[PDB]
Formats: C-alpha cells, structure tokens, sequence
DNA sequence: ACCCCCCCTTCGGTGCTTTGCACCGAAGGGGGGG
C-alpha cells in the first residue's frame, strides 16, 4: 500500500523530550517488544543521527498482567498538520457504551517516509550500563494524532457492512478505541458487540480477546460506560436549622462566590444578620426576610446555568479538586464560570492509601466522559505538585492516550462545590 | 489449598449494652488491599450486606456503622448500640478466589 | 419486581449419595453482563462458609472443600441457578444459601439479597 | 581507521561553513603543531588537500592539538545523545574476576562522512579531517553509537559477561576464573583491534580498578581521594569548588552538610569572604567525617532496598540507601527549598521522590522508606491537605529529632474565645499603609506601616491580633492571600514577617482562621476597612 | 574545543494571591566522568 504523505504544522520542528526514567519491569518489557517489533519491521534501528525523540513508557495489557508499549506523542501530535482534508450527540444517550481497543489495525499501513524520523524514542538501561537504544517507526504508531486519520478511510469501509444490518448503533472513534453504543440489555448488548468483535476479525483487526477479570481491581470496568446515568453535581448550600453568625459568615462567602456564576444570587438580606460584633459561636434566629432569600438562593442553584453552550472551536479545560475522605469534585469548561459540567467522584481505586492513584483514575474518568460528550480531551489544572504526580502517574496509567495538563495550587477559600 | 487467605476476626464474641461503642477487629493473612466486605446475621435471619469495599455503607444501613482499613486490619464499629444490632458479624475478603470468612463475631447483650 | 433468590431442593440424603439444589432468581436476569450467583454454607451454630460462584460467561469458582464434589450451574432460560453436590458426608450438613454477586464497579462486589436458605442433612 | 558504516551527518537548513581567520600563533606552539600534524597525515587521519577555515590552537599537556569548532558546532545538525546519565558503583553486583579497558585515540578511529569532511578545513598549510576531531560537537555522539555496535555481537554471544561501556571506557566482569576471565578479555582486546581500536596494555587486570572516579575492591567500593582547599582567607571563588566537592563526596560519606557554606555564595568572583562561625563549624564536621575512610557494598538482587532518611535541620536532609544493616550501598542528601513557605513534611515528600528517581536509575525500583516520621502524623497531613500527596511504602522509625506538625488550626469556632476582625490596606503609590484590629469586646488597635505592599499589611494585621490574645482566638480576615500560606501549616519561611506568624501560633492553645469578603457589610469587617 | 550527569544561586518569564507575589526553568558558578 502507498504512504499519504503527512507534514508538520508550518514554523515548529520535531519533539525533542528527554526519557525519563524506567522501572527493571519496563525495560525488560520494552526490549522483548522491540525486538518482536524490529523482526517485523514495525521499527527499524536509528542512531544520533536523528535529533528527535518521545518518551516511552509501559502500561498492562487489559484483564492480563503482560506488559504493553506506550508512547507519549504528546508533544509529536502538537507539531504535526492539522488532518481536515461530526461528532454523535447521541452517544452520551446510549443505555450502554463499550470501548474496543483497535490499535492493531495501525500496525499494518505503513508510514510515510520522510516523517519516520520524527518518530524516534529512546530505551534507556538499568545503571546506565548501556547508552540509548534508539528506533523509529515504519507503520502509523499507536497514539500518534495522525494514525486514525490516516486510517479513517479504511474504517469506514470496514464497519459500513456492520452497520447495516445494525442500524441503530452508534459507533464513534477517537485514537486506537471505538466507541460503541446500543440501547441493548439483559445480555443482547455483551453479544453484539462480540458479533462487532466477530466481524472485525474476518477483516484482520485483532481485539482484546481475554475473559474480563474477576479478581479486584476490575478495570475492565472502566472500558464499559452508561452515559444515559450520569448525572452532575450542582452546588449546594448548608442545610440547618439553627445558624451561628460563623455559619452565615461562611454561607454568605460561598453566595458571593456563586453569584459569578448564577446572577440571580442576592446577599443583602443576610448579611444583614452580620450588622453588630458578636461572637462567632453565637446563634442568631433568622429574620423571614433572610429564609425568604436562602430559599431563592437554593431555588436557583438547583438547575445549571443556561446560556452555556459547547464551542468545538476551543479547547476544554477541566479542574479537579481534592475534598477529602475519597472524595473529588471537578468542572469543566472552555470559559471562566461557564461550566459544561460539573461532576463529582468517590470511592475510588486507593480511596484509603493513595491519593495519586485516586487522582490518576479520576483524570482518565474525566477524559474518557469528555470524549463521549463532545470528543475532545479537556485540559487538566491538578491539584499536585509538578515533581510529586510525574515520579508516580505511569504506575496507574490504562488509557492509550494521554492529555495535557497543568498544574495547581489554590488552597480551598470557600468549600463551593462540596458541602 | 494452603495458598487460601485466612480472615481472623476478634474478639469471637463481645457483650455491650444499648448505647454502647463497639468495634469489631478482622486481620487478613496477606495484603488484600481495600476489598473487603461486612456482614450482619441476627439470629435465626439470613446474612445482610452492612458494608462493602471496607467503609461504603450498604443502601438502609444506619450512620453508626463504620468501616476502617489500616494495612490489613480492618474494623467495624458501631458507636451507638442499637436493639436491632445486637446480631453476629462475619468479614469477607474478594481480593483472590477463593472467597474466604472471618468465624464471626457475636454481639450479645448483658 | 423485586430481586428474589428462592433455594430449594434440600432435604436427608443418605451416606454417598448426591442432591442437586435449584436457586430460582426473580428481579433479575442471569443473562446481564456483571451478574452471577453465589453458594455459600452454614453448619447448625457454626459460621458462614463460600462455597462456588457461577458468573455470566461461564466462569466458575470453587471452594477447595467441594472441589470435585460440587458443581455449580446456570440455566438462562428457566433464569435459575444449581448447584450439584456429590459424594455428600455428615461434614456438608448445612443450610445452603444463594446469594446475588455481582461486580457493580471497578471496586466493588459483594454479596446481596441472600435467600431463605434451604437445609441439608446427612445421615451417618 | 575502523571499517564501521559512516553516519549520515549534515548542516542547519540555510548555512554554509565556517570560513573564520586562524588567529597568530606563537613560534613554540607552530613547533609541535609542525611535528603532530604531519603523525596525522601519515598515519591516515587527514589529508591537506575547500573554501572554510576554523581557528586552531595547542595547549601544553608536553603538547596537546585542539580545533575551535565554535562557528562548525553552531552550524552543524542537532543530536540526541545516547548517554542518558552516569553509571554508579552502588549498582554493580559482586564479580570474582574484574577488568576494565579503555582505548587510546578513540575519535581519530571512527572515519567521518566523505560528503562532510569539507567543512573542517583549517589553515596552520590548509588540512581537512578524515576523522571524527576533537572539539566538533557531534564527534562524542557518534563516537558512542558506533562503540555500542561493535559490542552487541559479543554480549549477545557472551550473555554472562557484564560490559559497562562509558565512551571510550568499558568495564568488564563475571563469575569465571582468573584464567578464562584475561582469556575472554584477550578475545575482546582482538575483537575491538578487528574494527579499529586500539587497548594500550591504560589497562587494568589489577585490583583496585580505578573506574569513572571510584575504587572498585572485589567487595566493597569507595570514592578516589577527596582534597578539600585548605584556604588561609577565603574567596568566593574558593567556596564554590569546596561545597563543590562536598556534593561529590556526600554520594557515600553520610552527614554531609553544606547549608552553611553555600550562604556564603549569596557577587564578585575574588572578593575574599570572612567565615562565619556556623560556616567554620560546617566545614570543620566535614572534614571529621572525611578523615575517617568510609566505603560503600554492591547490589544483591535478592535482598530488598531499604532508605533511610534523618531530618539535619534548617531544611537539610540526608538518607542511607543499604540492604544489610551497617553496609550502605550509598549515601546522599537533600537541601533544596522549593517555595517561599514550606514545613518539615513537605520537604520529607520531597526527599522520598528524590530517593525515588534516583534509586530507579541505578537499580531500577524503589526502595523500602525507614522515616522519622509517625503513622498518624502522615495520616493527618495527607487526609487534610487540599493538593494530592502520597509516599510508597514505609515504616516509621524512632530516630529522633522526629517529623511533627508545629501547630493546628481549628475547623469550628473557639467558644469563650476573644474573636478578631482583622485588615490591612496600603497605597501604591505612597507604599505606605495600616493594618489593625477590632475585636467583639470592643478592643480596637492600629499599628502604621511604612514601604508595605497591600500583602504585607494584610499580614501585619493578623500579627497584631495574635500578639494582643491569649492562648485560644479566632480571627477573621478578608486577605485570602493570607489563608492560603498559613493554612498549609508552614514552619519555615523566607520572609521574615511570616516566621514571626509561625512562632506565635506554635505558642497558642487553639486558633481558628476564617475569611469573610470585604465590602459586603459583615460587622467588624465593615467596621475595621474604614479604619484602614 | 566537544559530550553527559549532580548541587546552589541568580534571573527572567509567566499566571494569580493581581500590579505584588509565588513558582519554575534556564544559565552560570562549582563538582564528577570521557
């Protein structure tokens, strides 16, 4: 088969990100697999010659312990063109959606020639007994922005006869995973999409094939979703019903907080009930014209904000917040105080011993809702220090893809979005 | 099979009048991490779900129950006893097959 | 409906001699990816003892006490559950429970809406 | 000289050679640069027969020949080199036999790219390089990539046979015998003469093998002789290469600290600096511990790493990273203040990733954590703290002066406590302001401030209120500036208004922060803006 | 003259705690390797 020719965004030039370092399981795992990789002339060995490089990194293969290849192509699909030349609104709909990891399809279509080079990744040695083991890719890479594209014309053609005779489902791809959802239960949804598996197959296209794990952690559940359940998480207000005037102090601060984002939010009538200099344990009755106000205080903050509506002209951004006994509230947004939707999550993987695994689960729960919503990645503001979440993240890491994200430090001023 | 995973609750029975605090040990073998669920037979009745995944209350049970996790010691406590809890609870681990029970607690009153 | 689990089946049974209890399931399908059914013991004054699991793709799972004595089954059509016991002795006398397990999230499962239990004795 | 593949070599799209002047030389350097370039050409290294030029200098060793490759270097194509870190003694497992090798000209024995030797002219009498030269930014890269290659057919046919190749030095080990160890060594010194190096017999079958600046013994290792400057009066200059060698030597002496001596470097580079007292108390249990010779052991594979790390104060930390008692593999020590406000605890997660990276580098997993730090002391922080944090598994161990957290804030109101209203205000452009207080006992105070920022009021105002209360307050402020740095429980700051906080509420019973917003007209916070 | 890693200090860019303040990455001093 030819090659389609693929070229940078003009004005920028390859990545150029140093490795970072590997556990011996990783380095004894991407060797074995470079190796199988080079024999098949999927890579090909490269030198210093080639002034680029991406990080590589191993994940775990689904309901195994064998370890996967994984590349980070942040900063390659950053630099590469712009592949032009619609998005289901149902999708979140569905009753059920399952995600099918395709990525094999890519390692069979080669890749242009010359934008192998900007492929290039390093293996590095335990004590560094060896210096870097360097190679580049001859097939579209999995993870690459440029290898759906490339192979969305011959998708298409593969799933036309499926979804034919199967009208009803809705199949939506984004990198190396298909997006399938059907309003099927009781059993038909599990068949059909292993009819999906089944049909896929006759055209070569290989799938996890492992029966789904019954041991704990069931990560497999991660890859089977139900968008028509998903409900948000609105901001509510203390229920009591005798207050001190250091709870209305706090009431009124988180009011003149959430009147940036609902209009309608008035304060007048309880900051009244602040007007002297009394104790802050000491409660104060509240007036009829004050309750009158919290009322229609709550009244509003039951429905989101209306006129907010998805631009795919811009980017998403998503912030987390950390509130404490397993629990994590998060938003997102293309503009300040717009909210798309605000969520909240609990009881997670590591919910009593480890915050970074709770964190690295919820940001893979949020990238893989805004991907069904609006199939984008948001852009993540976590709440971790820089050097504390990059010694730790690839340890918990599932997902083929990665997105971009920032870090944060915004001590809590107000408790907004949990009460 | 010696490769099972043993659960050892304690005290194997307790007395404690209504009001009362009480907790509930159960040590696991080997590290099973947080999966571990807790459960309530009052005499003569069927086992009820009380606690699942080490703290998470399951639906219709009582803010008192609570569940902690330090390493491989779990505990149930109950900080006000109610004349509905005076029953026998047993822990349960899932992190490896085969499923495995502690013997039992029995909360007696006296 | 409400989620049912309704043993039966039990009953005496001589010295090696075998019995097959049903697990009839009302409320929800055996057929639902997640879901499977669970067996689990009690001796008269003793504790609670696992016994098999069955899930919705086949897979089983036994107790070393009942391995290649015991076998757990599923019939979708009549949606019920059984669990054949084999090579019976006076240690397997019990109450015999069914149980709902079912692997909600990637972090929980347990066992719910646990039948009446139905009893098993063995004469010696 | 080596029959190795050439590697592809280009320029930056869009330049052209060097083309600069040679500038005069002296007539004793022309005189050995007379007698080497001539070795060169007949030995088959150059040939002088090109319209670019780069300047050329020597350097007495003797003699030394060095090419300024400046104006090629910023011309030529960017690599990416393959060495990615330094090798460490601590990661070498225990061999029976041992030999290291090194190989003598070893860039003038890797031919470079016919299409690209034009660019490296230069005039003495014009030459050009048929080699990798020296001073050409791509001649280590290459050389490196091209040493590797050679000896993949011998550790694929040898796979138990350890080779660390570092450029041009390579170590060698393994469990056989003395004889078939210096046999199979004899098979790599023809194996590397086969391709075109050279192993002038710089070459060691001789204990202890002096490799990368250590000393390898067949069961332990340690650092090459360390020579502090023994200064009369010190000069910055002076400072700077002894905290210098200190960090080298803290990778196997323990409890090296460098605080002090580093305060110093706080510039002209000859101004000679006098001691303090703590800087010559530093320095002088430096060199106590460096008289006593410590050495370090080689990595099992089948025990367990374990790290230790003991708090040495003002912000410095070192650790022992060993897996029997009593023999470390190697020490270390941290001493970096990341921020303006910190505590005891974030700094402590700070070392636990620095042990971490560092450990995955030389043996590739993370050692088990010995802290001096209790279980519910961790507990309490990690489950407050509004940023994620976590640390890998770790047991607590009672070496005192133990982790703590100074002070508390309360989450409820105090009851029967004196609550305050505080506030700060300043001008900008009259850099001066105000901060007071007005409590609900009437109490009222304001204190001027002079060359204060609107933060350095805001701050000054919960001063005053801490300093005029007793043991139990609460105080309620509009500065969310404020909250956000004391509400992190620091116990160590740069500025030194807010150390004067952290002292005050070390010495309090309880105290409750709270914020409030301004101009909303909440009493006392109403009442004490127009009084600012 | 070139290439790699480490620590410590300084400085400038960058986005909120907003016109001050904090955090971070590069550069320049030193150590070490070839």
């Amino acid at each position: 088969i030819e090659t389609v020719p693929v070229k940078l965004k003009p004005g920028m030039d390859g990545p150029k990100v140093k490795q970072w370092p590997l556990t011996e399981e990783k380095i004894k795992a991407l060797v074995e697999i470079c190796t199988e990789m080079e024999k098949e002339g999927k890579i090909s060995k490269i030198g210093p010659e080639n002034p680029y490089n991406t990080p590589v990194f191993a994940i775990k293969k689904k309901d195994s312990t064998k370890w996967r290849k994984l590349v980070d192509f942040r900063e390659l699909n950053k630099r590469t063109q712009d592949f032009w030349e619609p998005h289901p609104a149902g999708l979140k709909k569905k009753k059920s959606v399952t995600v099918l990891d395709v990525g094999d399809a890519y390692f069979s279509v080669p890749l242009d020639e010359d934008f192998r080079k900007y492929t290039a990744f390093t293996i590095p040695s335990i004590n560094n007994e060896t210096p870097g083991i360097r190679y580049q890719y001859n097939v579209l890479p999995q993870g690459w922005k440029g290898s759906p594209a490339i192979f969305q014309s011959s998708m298409t053609k593969i799933l036309e006869p499926f979804k034919k005779q199967n009208p009803d489902i809705v199949i939506y791809q984004y990198m190396d995973d298909l997006y399938v959802g059907s309003d099927l239960e009781i059993g038909q949804h599990r068949t059909k999409i292993e009819e999906l598996r089944q049909h896929l197959l006759r055209w070569g296209l290989t799938t996890p094939d492992k029966k789904h794990q019954k041991e704990p952690p069931f990560l497999w559940m991660g890859y089977e979703l139900h968008p028509d359940k998903w409900t948000v998480q609105p901001i509510v207000l203390p229920e009591k019903d005798s207050w001190t005037v250091n709870d209305i102090q706090k009431l009124v601060g988180k009011l003149n907080w959430a009147s940036q984002i609902y209009p309608g939010i008035k304060v007048r009538q309880l900051s009244k009930l602040l007007r002297g200099t009394k104790a802050l344990t000491e409660v104060i009755p509240l007036t009829e014209e004050a309750e009158l106000e919290l009322a229609e205080n709550r009244e509003i903050l039951k429905e989101p904000v209306h006129g907010v509506y998805y631009d795919p002209s811009k980017d998403l951004i998503a912030e987390i917040q950390k509130q404490g006994q397993g629990q994590w509230t998060y938003q997102i947004y293309q503009e300040p105080f717009k909210n798309l939707k605000t969520g909240k999550y609990a009881r997670m993987r590591g919910a009593h011993t480890n915050d970074v695994k709770q964190l690295t689960e919820a940001v893979q729960k949020i990238t893989t809702e805004s991907i069904v919503i609006w199939g984008k990645t948001p852009k993540f503001k976590l709440p971790i220090q820089k050097e504390t979440w990059e010694t730790w993240w690839t340890e918990y890491w599932q997902a083929t893809w990665i997105p971009e994200w920032e870090f944060v430090n915004t001590p809590p001023l107000v408790k907004l979005w949990y009460q | 099979g010696g490769s099972d995973i043993q659960m050892t609750q304690s005290p194997s029975s307790l007395s404690a009048s209504v009001g009362d605090r009480v907790t509930i040990t159960c040590r696991a073998s080997q590290d099973i991490s947080s999966y571990l669920n807790w459960y309530q037979q009052k005499p003569g009745k069927a086992p009820k779900l009380l606690i699942y995944y080490t703290s998470s209350l399951h639906s219709g049970v009582p803010s008192r129950f609570s569940g902690s996790r330090s390493g491989t010691d779990f505990t149930l406590t109950i900080s006000s006893l109610q004349p509905e809890d005076f029953a026998t609870y047993y822990c349960q681990q899932y992190s490896k097959f085969p499923w495995t029970f502690g013997q039992g607690t029995k909360v007696e009153i006296k | 409906m409400e989620v049912q689990l309704v043993e039966s089946g039990g009953g005496l049974v001589q010295p090696g001699g075998s019995l097959r209890l049903s697990c009839a399931a009302s409320g929800f399908s055996l057929s639902t990816s997640g879901i499977g059914v669970t067996w689990v013991r009690q001796a008269p004054g003793k504790g609670l003892e696992w016994l098999a699991t069955i899930w919705w793709d086949d897979d089983n799972r036994y107790a070393d006490s009942v391995k290649g004595r015991f076998t757990i089954s599923a019939d979708t059509s009549k949606n019920t559950a059984y669990l054949q016991m084999n090579c019976l002795t006076a240690e397997d006398t019990a109450v015999y429970y069914c149980a709902q397990s079912a692997i909600t999230s990637v972090t929980d499962s347990a066992m719910d809406h646990w039948g009446q239990g139905t009893l098993v004795t063995v004469s010696s | 000289i080596s029959p190795i593949e050439t590697v592809p070599v280009k320029l930056k799209p869009g330049m052209d050679g060097p083309k600069v002047k040679q500038w005069p030389l002296t007539e004793e350097k022309i005189k050995a640069l007379v007698e080497i370039c001539t070795e060169m050409e007949k030995e088959g290294k150059i040939s002088k027969i090109n319209p670019y030029n780069t300047p050329v200098f020597a350097i007495k060793k003797k003699w030394r020949k060095l090419v300024d490759f400046r104006e090629l270097n910023k011309r030529t194509q960017d690599f990416w080199e393959v060495q990615l870190g330094i090798p460490h003694p601590a990661g070498l497992k225990k061999k029976k036999s041992v030999t290291v090798l090194d190989v003598g000209d070893a860039y003038f024995s890797v031919p470079l790219d016919e299409d690209f030797r034009k660019y490296t002219a230069f005039t003495i009498i014009r030459y050009q390089y048929n080699v990798l030269p020296q001073g050409w930014k791509g001649s280590p890269a290459i050389f490196q990539s091209s040493m590797t290659k050679i000896l993949e057919p011998f550790k694929k046919q040898n796979p138990d046979i350890v080779i660390y190749q570092y450029m041009d030095d390579l170590y060698v080990g393994s469990d056989l015998e003395i004889g078939q160890h210096r046999t199979k060594i004899e098979e790599l010194r023809q194996h590397l003469l086969r391709w075109g190096l050279t192993t002038p017999d710089k070459h060691q079958k001789e204990p202890p093998f002096l490799w990368m600046g250590y000393e390898l013994h067949p069961d332990k290792w340690t650092v090459q002789p360390i020579v502090l400057p023994e200064k009369d009066s010190w000069t910055v200059n002076d400072i700077q290469k002894l905290v210098g060698k200190l960090n080298w030597a803290s990778q196997i002496y323990p409890g090296i600290k460098v605080r002090q001596l580093s305060k110093l470097l706080r510039k002209a580079l000859t101004e000679v600096i006098p001691l303090t007292e703590e800087a010559e108390l530093e320095l002088a249990e430096n060199r106590e511990i460096l008289k006593e010779p410590v050495h370090g052991v080689y990595y099992d594979p089948s025990k367990d790493l374990i790290a230790e790390i003991q708090k040495q104060g003002q912000g410095q930390w070192t650790y022992q990273i060993y897996q029997e008692p009593f023999k470390n593999l190697k020490t270390g020590k941290y001493a970096r203040m990341r921020g303006a406000h910190t505590n005891d605890v974030k700094q402590l997660t700070e070392a636990v990733q620095k042990i971490t990276t560092e450990s995955i580098v030389i043996w590739g997993k993370t050692p088990k954590f010995k802290l001096p730090i209790q279980k519910e002391t961790w507990e309490t922080w990690w489950t407050e703290y509004w940023q994620a944090t976590w640390i890998p598994e770790w047991e607590f161990v009672n070496t005192p002066p133990l982790v703590k957290l100074w002070y508390q804030l309360e989450k409820e109101p105090i009851v029967g406590a004196e609550t305050f209203y505080v506030d700060g205000a300043a001008n900008r452009e009259t850099k001066l302001g105000k901060a007071g207080y007005v409590t609900n006992k009437g109490r009222q105070k304001v204190v001027p401030l002079t060359n204060t920022t609107n933060q350095k009021t805001e701050l000054q105002a919960i001063y005053l209120a801490l300093q005029d209360s007793g043991l139990e307050v609460n105080i309620v402020t509009d500065s969310q500036y404020a909250l956000g740095i004391i509400q992190a429980q620091p116990d160590k700051s740069e500025s030194e208004l807010v150390n004067q906080i952290i002292e005050q509420l070390i010495k309090k019973e309880k105290v409750y922060l709270a914020w409030v917003p301004a101009h909303k007209g909440i009493g006392g916070n109403e009442q004490v803006d127009k009084l600012v």
